[PDB]
């Protein structure tokens, strides 16, 4: 324990824009917190940006406006941002830099942990397996998350990606054929969307399970910054330690980017690719590699990271990164969405890397793996028909034709069309899987063995 | 490839390489051609040059400095020296060691010669036998390896002989054989033994003890098949012998069959 | 010839990213549209 | 990337100049 | 010896009183003692790239300085082990920790300094012998299957003075002891090599051996030979597992070193679960593949030094042990990941943005590396002959063989196995698509192929030619159906097929053609040919004649000669020996003659 | 992204404004993947549900989303004389795919074309809906000239049945 | 035959003297030793990768695709020494080999290479692919100095003739080939199908080759001609008259 006084200087020698140059520091630490008293007493907080000789430029969370040299003090803390992690967090709502914004007391440390985390060890780390249900059809279906995966949600400017991020939240568990958590992080989320996912969360009665961490587009960046350190090492603590599978929703990591080239912008470091630092993949991959099963703990940390394609270019640095490091992606589509089909998900262009490890015989049953196949190559199907029928007229068709626009149609009516609030658990989903498959006759589903189509096609 | 310094220290470690290769093959120096032959290298070993001095020769170009040259004749010596230690207890007539030495040198390219990889081949198989645990198998490849560096020995490596082939090929084919195919190793054994010109392929070879542990594994093995007891005192006996024979496995067999039949 | 000679920019890469999209989108439907005429014509031969 | 490396490089200079 | 830190931003660390320090060097900052390269030299201000995070670190926090750069540690111990891209040895770290995360700034050593190792020295060797860099000075009994070659490093030379009788001993045990103009050095078990520096051989003689896989199109179409520079696509259904457990399991490289290079953390969990679990049969006992293989095995969140250098770690590793004698097959994961460390090294350092943002030296790095690649005349006085076969895999964006990584790796590297999700899908395992794949080490093994399986070469000429020429006749298909096919095009059509369903698919699960010799694989290919070349000749003599034989007429003719055909993939090389399989092909050959010249 | 949050606005005082937005929606975006493939290919093959959709969407692109700010009647229309034309466009689509579709597969098949030549005063009725001036034309006004149109338009459908 | 080596595991920066050291010898043994020296700088590709390196280390000023703004002056030290000069028995012909990136002959080594040299001999992808040797593209070659070296005197006198009308036949039944990707082999008229004819046996049997056969210049010209002769005489525009009338008939 670091029992010697803080120590407070006057000594500024300098601001410009978010940072506070002091001098005369005595051994001043990189990466320190410091908190400074402005000359008419407001209470500002800093992260020591950069150390040099007995300098320190201190970058304050809050801006520069209003402080002075001759007046202005800083008392450095003497270590660097260490965030309080207990169970008890888990039904509080907290702001980026975790001080609760739900009337609740401060959070009482069952252990101090640094936010950086180390990175867990890959010969530790055990393949994920078992399922994660999120209660959503088209990804439980047909892009089931395993317990360690990470799996993006790909989504455009104004496409619902936060209504089904709030979904997720309020319906993801367990398979069930108290272990289960979920750690909310909303990064560059207006005050509309973040009282949203607020007021959702406390009134569908699932809050006993979320820890919601909540950085307004107008807090600080640097806030903005370290809100997805704080979820994971909540993340962390609850699931290496207190050995419950969490599930880690951390919302525009677009927003988290255009913060990191702020600070980046800040330190001086000139711009990279497409005006991003050079070192987002690393930034990135420290946030999401945050995650998996371990060697001897029976908790997970599964990630589904939210994106906002700017300009829907799947080429763009933020997405492409987030596809190298993560193993999947549940695209949002603007189609869907303009056709007001509620979930908008695209199960064609998606993916789930893991599915296979995801699902299964005593993970979520024996057809599942054969269902997932045989909707999606009908889905695709029954979209090259549509095209098909474009040109040569409904008349032109065959009857196998006009069984797979008929399977679009019920699929995209009853598979993906969920509504926010209902929750089908992965039996609900593949019973209406099979309900959509019984449309054709068991000849032409020819990717489901007949073993399969002899015991689940009858009914 | 080389900087200088280190090409010339190189020639250095091969020439003292050399050296070191033909003490050991020849430490009662009777190899006189070869000896003669790599006179110009063993020069600098005969004398107590220093690593320095030596190198400094080497610089300057007094002592062979080929380095292409002093690795083909390094190889020439190794190889021979690889043949004569695969067979270490059964040693090489001075003549046919000299003979191999001379097709050895004849030889365009020792690092793709028959000869090189029946080497690799014998090599396999003294390694494996070298730490191998005593089994039918084990006990099996070492009767075989013997007989093979018995007739290395008494033949060579230079040659085609039809003998030597067969040794190699069920040595290596028994080696890569599973270890719990019982049936096969020893149907294997009872092949070669029986293919074997000789009546008693492993007289004199192996030593007394090894035979008889040779027929008791042979024992062991028919033991169990047998049902007249009559006939089992009968292969207790022929168990009680101390040299294995193409006669007496023969006599193991005809118990063995006529128990079948009685069956 | 080799370019259609719109002025690199952002805009642009998108609206080249749009037309190649909908040209490959036209290409696959008169395809689609080829198939049924030869499959019909080669039924008309036949028959 | 080149003009504002060669901005970059000037401001050090004239920091070590003003230093 | 000891530097102090000046100044910290970001990951690089400005450190006062390193008057002495080398550039490129390595120093331990922090009283964590975090990882760092040297830069940059300006006085005694040494700029540090510092690896690890460097929250934390204070100003005079005292900055240890290691006297060498990144350099591997090289020693018993390598085998079965799992190190980082750093030579961080994990699964030490974590035994030693019992914690699942990697502490930092742990200080680890790479090769334990506790494990007792079996040394038995150089019997020739003596007090006063000359002795050379790349010199066997011992051996050491490291597994049941592959013998630790203690040897001197490159540079050092001299005359021996002391070496140990066989015994138990340490990595930090003084093994021998020589002397060179008076400077007496002392040499344990490990040596250290600069990954980033080539390892002197005495020649690099050419490729001219296969790198045998098993797999009959790899070993057949598209042969590598040891010492050889592959490249292998990397996609989710592609299928490089296969090609990575043949060269694991089967393949003659005598030493395996696998090299993640940045990969996904499950990816790299799924890689470490499975590798130690895999089993070869040597010697009729099924050993596990680890006692001959190491694994430098990192994720994506590691250092990216870590991850830049992964690559350079592995091929040193592999060039030791080819050094040591033997023949190794290095595998980048995903040479990729690698550049993209690369490129981030870059703009960290705010070098000029080359094409498409890759730095100013990625062709010259890539090209260096597999430079590297190849088979020696080793270093030293045992006259050895080692080899580096390098198979890096690259991730082609989309499927586009266009981007600055990529296009070098092709251009590099001589043999290229383009696996394909297409066949993944279509089911035709292995998914090598056996169209866009290419070796041009053909010319070289053409002197082993004449020597050893003389006919081999015409029969994978016509092979291929017969499958161009069905990918030819694809297009003709449609536009005038089967029916308008000729008797010739209709017999290189229905031989194609019987190629690609019978002899490039293959199972890796079964016991029967899980490794397929090439003996059985020339076998299998000559039948096929036999049959194609007389079908060929009975339509085409028969042209003339009323009577004039077709496809038809052949297939129902012989329908038994084409499900033995089919069923030629069978036959176990293990309980049908060689001398068996040969003969029942000889024996089916007889069979097509007999029935072909009863038909004609 | 507030229309989750009116939804209880609607729901209250207009509603039946909100299926009203989401058929609209789904018929620009129906005309939006049609026009495409009208123009690559020809409008030869188009079925009759697809001729309903393109024309009532050219129907409320052109007198529904397109507003003149410097008429004296289309400077600001009130909500109420948006939802009823908005309640007016989509009754006439859903009633006329219905006769489409039950007609189809039936002897007396109904057309677009047929629909179109029966009653272009209704479409004409429809696309001067804009033009109503609630300064002049009250409230009340407006909305009994929007049912009548409705009740013209059920009458002709009953005609056509 | 004079060999300097700087393999890729050899450092980056010997690059950038390497060819100014075999430039210098050629020079030497060219203009004070009276040799005829044919000087081969192999990868000039790798060179500027050296250049570039170098330049990026000094933060010099960048030209397309980052190279130095001075690489076309390096370049031109290194390839401005060559030729023949006045008093001096000797010469030096330099025929540098370089890799163009992406196969991109508008990439800044290929274009200034261009710019500076006196013509190129371009390498097809395509022919290599199709397994013509050697797969050498004459549309994109060219040489600067062929209109002085032939003609009457040197080799015959309708060699520029014969080349020109080459070229342009080539050239046209290239378009013909795009044209006849879209419109098909029976929308071609008589003289598309002389032109597609003549493309074939073209790349055939004049640019096709043995590795080790060697064609005097007649024998080219005579090929040349024999290709030519697919055609009747008004449809080679190029030959003037006099030309065609005393070298077609045959």
């Amino acid at each position: 324990y670091l029992s010697q006084p803080r120590l407070t200087y006057k000594t500024v020698s300098g601001v410009n824009g978010p940072l506070v140059i002091l001098d005369h520091v005595k051994f001043p630490r990189y990466a320190e917190i410091v908190h400074l008293t402005l000359p008419d007493g407001t209470k500002r907080s800093g992260q020591v940006l950069e150390v040099s000789g007995s300098k320190a430029v201190v970058q304050v969370f809050e801006g520069t406006s209003g402080i002075d040299a001759k007046k202005t003090s800083c008392e450095f803390t003497g270590d660097i941002l260490r965030t309080p992690v207990s169970e008890d967090m888990l039904g509080r709502v907290f702001n980026g830099s975790g001080k609760p914004i739900d009337r609740g007391p401060v959070v009482l440390a069952e252990d101090f942990l640094d936010i950086m985390g180390q990175p867990i060890n890959p010969q530790c780390r055990i393949y994920p397996e078992e399922m994660i249900q999120t209660g959503i059809s088209a990804i439980d279906g047909m892009n089931s998350i395993a317990r360690g995966q990470k799996i993006p949600i790909f989504s455009a400017a104004g496409l619902p990606h936060n209504e089904i991020a709030a979904q997720i939240c309020r319906q993801a568990g367990l398979v069930k054929k108290e272990n289960f958590a979920i750690v909310f992080a909303a990064m560059g989320v207006n005050m509309e969307t973040a009282r949203f996912f607020k007021s959702d969360f406390e009134e569908n009665g699932s809050m006993d399970n979320v820890c919601l961490f909540l950085n307004l587009a107008n807090d600080p960046t640097i806030e903005r910054i370290i809100t997805p350190r704080l979820a994971l090492t909540t993340a962390e603590f609850l699931a290496y330690q207190c050995e419950k599978h969490v599930l880690v929703i951390l919302t525009d990591m677009s927003s988290y980017a255009e913060a990191l080239r702020e600070v980046s912008a800040a330190r001086e470091e000139v711009p990279g690719r497409r005006g991003f630092p050079g070192y987002m993949y690393t930034d990135l991959a420290t946030i999401y590699e945050r995650a998996g099963r371990v060697e001897g703990r029976n908790g997970s940390i599964t990630q589904i990271p939210i994106l906002t394609m700017p300009n829907d270019d799947i080429t763009h640095p933020i997405p492409d990164l987030t596809g190298y490091i993560t193993e999947g992606q549940i695209y949002v589509d603007r189609q869907l969405h303009n056709r007001q089909i509620y979930p908008p998900i695209n199960v064609l262009p998606s993916l789930s890397r893991l599915m296979k490890s995801a699902i299964g015989e005593g993970m979520t049953r024996k057809d599942h793996a054969d269902v997932s196949n045989q909707l999606y190559a009908c889905y695709a199907i029954g979209k090259d028909v549509q095209a098909m029928k474009a040109v040569v007229g409904e008349e032109a068709l065959t009857s196998d034709d006009l069984l797979y626009l008929e399977f679009l149609q019920k699929f995209e009516k009853n598979f993906i069309t969920q509504g926010p609030y209902e929750n089908r658990t992965v039996y609900e989903t593949l019973d209406i899987g099979w309900q959509l498959l019984r449309i054709f006759p068991k000849e032409m589903l020819k990717r489901i063995p007949q073993s399969t189509l002899s015991e689940f096609y009858p009914r | 490839g080389l900087t200088s310094e280190q090409y010339h220290s190189q020639v250095v470690g091969k020439i003292g390489y050399i050296a070191r290769c033909m003490q050991t093959i020849d430490p009662e120096n009777n190899l006189k051609k070869i000896r003669e032959d790599y006179q110009d290298v063993l020069i600098w070993a005969e004398k107590n040059y220093r690593f320095e001095e030596i190198l400094e020769a080497s610089k300057s170009g007094k002592c062979p400095n080929d380095l292409d040259a002093l690795s083909r004749r390094s190889l020439i010596l190794q190889e021979l020296l690889r043949l004569v230690s695969s067979i270490s207890p059964f040693k090489m007539k001075l003549d046919l060691i000299e003979s191999q030495y001379e097709k050895m040198k004849q030889h365009v390219n020792l690092w793709k010669s028959d000869y090189h990889v029946k080497l690799n081949q014998l090599n396999q198989l003294t390694d494996y036998l070298k730490n191998a645990a005593p089994t039918p198998k084990n006990n099996f490849l070492r009767a075989m390896t013997s007989v093979l560096q018995m007739q290395i020995a008494q033949y060579g490596i230079t040659e085609d002989n039809e003998g030597i082939n067969q040794l190699f090929k069920l040595g290596l084919h028994l080696l890569a054989m599973a270890n719990e195919k019982i049936d096969e190793q020893y149907h294997l054994f009872k092949g070669y033994v029986k293919d074997q010109p000789e009546e008693s392929p492993f007289e004199g070879i192996l030593p007394a003890e090894d035979q008889k542990i040779l027929v008791k594994t042979m024992i062991d093995y028919a033991m169990p098949k047998l049902s007249s007891k009559v006939l089992q005192d009968k292969l207790s006996a022929l168990s009680s012998s101390d040299v294995l024979t193409k006669t007496l496995l023969d006599s193991i067999d005809r118990i063995v069959k006529e128990n079948e039949k009685l069956n | 010839k080799d370019r259609i000679e719109i002025f690199p920019s952002r805009m642009a890469q998108t609206i080249m990213k749009a037309r190649l999209k909908g040209a490959q989108t036209g290409r696959n439907l008169l395809k689609k549209k080829s198939d049924a005429l030869t499959l019909r014509f080669r039924q008309i031969l036949k028959k | 990337f080149y003009r504002l490396k060669k901005i970059q490089e000037k401001k050090k200079i004239i920091k070590e100049k003003s230093e | 010896t000891f530097g102090y830190v000046h100044g910290v931003s970001g990951p690089v660390v400005t450190a006062c009183d390193m008057a002495g320090a080398a550039m490129y060097e390595l120093v331990r900052v922090g009283h964590s003692e975090l990882v760092g390269e040297i830069i940059r030299l300006e006085g005694d201000m040494a700029t540090i790239q510092v690896y690890e995070e460097t929250s934390g670190v204070s100003v005079g926090d005292p900055v240890l300085r290691t006297g060498k750069p990144l350099s591997v540690e090289l020693g018993p111990g390598i085998m079965g082990a799992i190190f980082d891209g750093i030579q961080r040895p994990l699964s030490d770290i974590s035994s030693q920790t019992q914690s699942i995360y990697i502490p930092r700034g742990v200080n680890v050593s790479a090769l334990s300094r506790d494990i007792k190792w079996e040394f038995i020295p150089s019997k020739n060797l003596r007090v006063g012998s000359h002795i050379t860099g790349g010199d066997i000075y011992g051996i050491v009994n490291e597994n049941s299957l592959i013998k630790h070659k203690i040897m001197l490093p490159p540079r050092s030379r001299g005359s021996v003075t002391y070496i140990a009788p066989p015994g138990n001993y340490d990595a930090s045990d003084v093994v021998l002891e020589l002397e060179f103009e008076g400077v007496k050095e002392k040499l344990s078990m490990v040596q250290v090599w600069p990954v980033r520096q080539v390892r002197p051989v005495t020649e690099k003689l050419p490729a001219n051996h296969p790198l045998l896989t098993g797999q009959r199109v790899l070993d057949a179409l598209f042969p590598c030979v040891q010492g050889g520079t592959t490249a292998i696509p990397g996609a989710f259904g592609c299928g490089k597992t296969v090609i990575s457990q043949s060269l694991s399991k089967y393949s003659n490289s005598d030493v395996i070193i696998y090299v993640g290079c940045g990969e996904r953390g499950n990816e790299m969990s799924e890689v470490l679960r499975d590798f130690p679990e895999l089993t070869m049969e040597v010697d009729g006992k099924v050993e596990s593949i680890m006692k001959r293989t190491a694994l430098v095995a990192n994720t994506s969140n590691m250092p990216v030094a870590a991850r830049e250098a992964s690559i350079y770690t592995g091929i040193t590793l592999s060039e030791y042990f080819r050094d040591m004698g033997y023949h190794v097959s290095m595998m980048a994961d995903s040479t990729s990941r690698w550049a993209e460390a690369l490129r981030e090294i870059s703009g960290r350092l705010a070098e000029m943005p080359a094409d498409s943002g890759y730095p100013a030296y990625l062709g010259a790095r890539l090209a260096s590396f597999y430079e590297r690649a190849g088979r020696v005349k080793c270093l030293g006085n045992p006259e050895r002959e080692g080899s580096v076969s390098i198979v890096g895999a690259v991730s082609p964006p989309g499927g586009d063989f266009s981007d600055p990584v990529t296009s070098a790796t092709l251009g590099i590297v001589q043999v290229f196995w383009g696996l394909d999700k297409k066949l993944a899908q279509r089911k035709h395992f292995p998914s090598v698509n056996w169209l866009i794949s290419y070796s041009k080490y053909m010319r070289a093994l053409d002197e082993y192929y004449d020597k050893h399986f003389t006919e081999f070469v015409p029969l994978r000429t016509k092979a291929k030619e017969i499958l161009q020429e069905e990918e030819d006749l694809a297009e003709i298909v449609q536009l005038v159906g089967k029916a308008s096919l000729a008797e010739t095009d209709k017999i290189t059509l229905e031989v194609a097929k019987l190629i690609k369903d019978d002899f490039l698919q293959q199972n890796g699960y079964t016991p029967y053609d899980r490794f397929c010799p090439f003996y059985k694989t020339v076998g299998m290919l000559s039948n096929m040919i036999s049959f194609y070349d007389m079908a060929r000749r009975a339509v085409e003599t028969t042209a003339q004649s009323d009577n004039k034989i077709t496809w038809s007429i052949i297939r129902e003719h012989m329908g038994e000669i084409l499900y033995k055909l089919s069923s030629m993939k069978f036959k176990d090389p293990v309980k049908d020996g060689e001398a068996k399989i040969k003969a029942d092909y000889a024996q089916l050959l007889e069979d097509m003659q007999n029935a072909f010249r009863s038909l004609e």
